[PDB]
């Protein structure tokens, strides 16, 4: 049985600009089984209405999905993407860097 | 357009 | 929209997972035309119906709906009877959780006519049968999958699947292409912009950046001097920014000062152009 971990980018939809509404997203990808626990953070809380593309794989058969909320960005807010699996012994925290 | 072919192993 | 081929392709995606004790096992079908999503199922949602996905494919009728509802949950029951028939064959128990995806669909040419055709099956992330490039014959990986390779020759299952593919399958993709021509026949250019973060006085990350551009397939390069640093570039997956376009970035370390010298070049479908961006 075949377990790959998943690949995490976390980022805006738009270029960000402070006070501006945008889109978090956060990636995930290249990584079997589905099961898998995405959350977006605000300063370390998990944001409660964040939806997800449908269950979709590439050709190698590895599964991705996406995760998005709205949200403004600002000078001192910390966002973060957390992803939890089979194949982590912990959950991988990602923080979204505007630049990148 | 969905396939209509529905075959078992 | 392949810049290579001038081809287009129909997928229809199919993922069931077994929830030993919690169910019946998951299905998951979704639909796509390149690369936009126009489709879906979710056999544990409640509409129990296909569902659109995209603008144009709400343009149809009821029997589209019924028959396209009727196929895909007869898929569902067919790969769930076919978890057993898998799980059967390997000799493993109903204890242990199991993933039994499907792939199927047809490229056409620039021409507007068929090329290609694909109807693939992977049990547990490992490819189970696929049905060769030719369209007349099978390939099986396990010695289990060939099992089904001889019940599917002996059912000349592989003529039949040929004529979905040379038939539905091409009418059904060149009908999509034609009512959502907005959408799917228009390409959108990248955005492109550079940045510059230096990791310490010696040494620079310089980044290449293209927002919002569709279709997805893109090309982005480092040049010093006019020759590739393949090596020293670092290249991210493209990925979804969730308004149907793509986002993807190419970053290169560089000898503080020598920036000039290093050029960022964009091969994208919706450029009559070849981009170049200097730092400048």
């Amino acid at each position: 049985m075949i377990q790959r971990t998943p690949k995490i980018q976390v980022y805006s939809r738009h270029p960000a600009e402070n006070g501006k509404s945008n889109f978090l997203n956060c990636y995930v990808s290249g990584f079997h089984p589905s099961d898998i626990e995405v959350d977006l953070l605000k300063n370390g809380e998990r944001i409660e209405k964040v939806e997800h593309s449908d269950l979709s794989f590439s050709k190698d058969w590895s599964f991705y999905l996406l995760y998005y909320t709205e949200f403004t960005p600002t000078e001192k807010d910390e966002y973060a993407c957390r992803v939890n699996h089979v194949t982590l012994s912990q959950p991988k925290i990602v923080k979204w860097d505007r630049d990148m | 357009n969905y396939n209509y072919l529905y075959r078992l192993f | 929209m392949n810049s290579v081929d001038g081809s287009h392709s129909m997928r229809y995606f199919s993922t069931s997972v077994s929830r030993p004790g919690r169910g019946e096992p998951r299905f998951i079908a979704v639909g796509y035309v390149d690369d936009t999503q126009f489709v879906r199922f979710d056999s544990d949602a409640a509409s129990q119906r296909m569902e659109p996905r995209a603008p144009w494919i709400e343009q149809e009728g009821p029997e589209y709906w019924d028959e396209e509802t009727g196929k895909v949950k007869a898929h569902s029951q067919t790969d769930r009877e076919n978890l057993r028939i898998a799980l059967r064959y390997y000799n493993q128990s109903e204890a242990g959780s199991h993933t039994l995806q499907m792939m199927f669909g047809c490229d056409v040419g620039s021409d507007g006519r068929f090329l290609r055709g694909y109807h693939q099956y992977a049990y547990d992330g490992k490819d189970y049968i696929a049905l060769k490039e030719d369209l007349r014959s099978w390939t099986a990986a396990d010695m289990a999958a060939q099992i089904t390779k001889r019940k599917w020759e002996a059912a000349h299952v592989a003529e039949q699947q040929r004529a979905y593919l040379e038939g539905t399958c091409v009418d059904g993709l060149r009908r999509y292409l034609e009512n959502g021509k907005e959408t799917l026949q228009r390409t959108d250019p990248p955005k492109t912009h550079m940045t510059h973060h230096p990791i310490s006085d010696h040494e620079a990350t310089l980044r290449c950046w293209a927002l919002g551009f569709y279709p997805a397939e893109i090309t982005l390069t480092w040049q010093r001097d006019g020759e590739d640093q393949t090596q020293d570039t670092e290249l991210v997956e493209t990925r979804p920014a969730g308004d149907g376009t793509f986002q993807k970035w190419a970053a290169v370390v560089v000898p503080s000062g020598e920036e000039q010298r290093y050029t960022c070049h964009v091969q994208h479908e919706g450029l009559p152009k070849p981009l170049t961006l200097r730092w400048e």
